[PDB]
């Protein structure tokens, strides 16, 4: 019950 | 000796914006695999070149039972493909979404294997993984952890050596990364805390949809502890999620060894953990080599530029 998250890098 | 033509494409399994992951068959052997397919120009364009090499070298130089093994990498005019072990039990994210929380024993078991794998990456490959989260944690047919997606690793990190890149997943970033400080492999113990927290608590330790409200919770607030949490688990979560990395469990020179000896893990035999002699507490119920029941229907119900020098690879 938490939305799917997203990997990133600055 | 491998191309796009050596495989059958069966189901969609995942889809990020950089690529897709599809369940494949190898014509020549009969075996099923998971193939990550990146469009070369999307990778150049959205700047993912460095990341893609990091995944490729980290997959090739790793041999550990809780890490996704690579069988081939090969390229086309337009694609980069990794052909890897297929994790048939799907993401942890999937299971924890249905069950809400895991028991302490089940979370203990996964945490054991995770710690075993990260110890190895730290001590043997000199790599910090950086992006531990429920989505990057899958099970195989027997119910054993597999870690997938390796593009955010730092290579060549040895002992307490420090590093700078702002990266990972917003919900999982460690204070010292938010603080804009140099950081070390203890970030992976933070990430292990957040995952153990979600398994046993049923939510993230710090939540807000807005990143800057979430980053403020991370740097500013003590964690909350449901009253269902036993004292050993309370203590582990308290130590993995100390905000100062020097004070964090696994943050010293002993690294994973400080975690393995915590009373939360009493009477787990670490050697048996590695050798896979512990009984998985959930055995995936798959009817066949191609049963995608633990993958979200959103994907499975979907219908089917430079040269990278020495990208190509092959295990036997
Ligand atoms: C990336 C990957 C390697 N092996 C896999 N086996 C099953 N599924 C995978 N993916 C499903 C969606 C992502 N979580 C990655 C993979
Ligand atoms: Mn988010």
């Amino acid at each position: 019950g938490r939305p799917r998250t997203t990997s990133f890098a600055e | 000796r491998v191309t796009m033509n050596e495989f059958e494409y069966l189901k969609l399994l995942g889809k990020g914006t950089f690529g897709k992951v599809i369940l494949v068959k190898e014509k020549a052997t009969g075996r099923y695999y998971a193939m990550k397919i990146l469009k070369k120009e999307v990778i150049v364009a959205k700047d993912e070149v460095a990341h893609t090499l990091t995944e490729n070298r980290v997959l090739q130089n790793s041999r550990h039972p809780f890490l996704t093994a690579l069988k081939y990498s090969f390229q086309t005019h337009d694609r980069l493909c990794f052909v890897m072990e297929y994790a048939n039990g799907g993401e942890l994210f999937f299971h924890l979404s249905r069950e809400r929380v895991f028991s302490e024993d089940r979370a203990r078991f996964y945490g054991a294997e995770i710690v075993s794998a990260l110890d190895y990456l730290h001590s043997e490959k000199n790599v910090v993984y950086r992006d531990l989260k429920l989505e990057n944690l899958m099970l195989d047919k027997d119910g054993h952890i597999k870690i997938t997606d390796f593009g955010l690793c730092k290579e060549g990190i040895k002992d307490g050596a420090t590093m700078k890149t702002f990266c990972g997943t917003p919900e999982y970033l460690a204070p010292e990364v938010l603080e804009d400080n140099d950081y070390g492999r203890a970030v992976d113990w933070w990430g292990l805390g957040v995952v153990m927290y979600e398994m046993m608590c049923g939510r993230l330790p710090f939540y807000n949809q807005d990143h800057e409200k979430l980053f403020e919770l991370i740097l500013m607030e003590e964690i909350r502890f449901p009253r269902t949490l036993g004292p050993e688990a309370k203590s582990l979560l308290s130590g993995l999620l100390k905000k100062d990395p020097k004070q964090r469990l696994g943050g010293g020179s002993e690294d994973a060894k400080e975690i393995m000896q915590h009373r939360f893990f009493a009477g787990i035999v670490w050697q048996h953990v590695y050798e896979k002699k512990l009984s998985p507490p959930f055995k995936p119920q798959v009817t066949s080599e191609t049963d995608t029941r633990y993958f979200d229907e959103e994907f499975t119900a979907q219908m089917i530029r430079p040269h990278f020098p020495q990208f190509d690879y092959s295990a036997s």
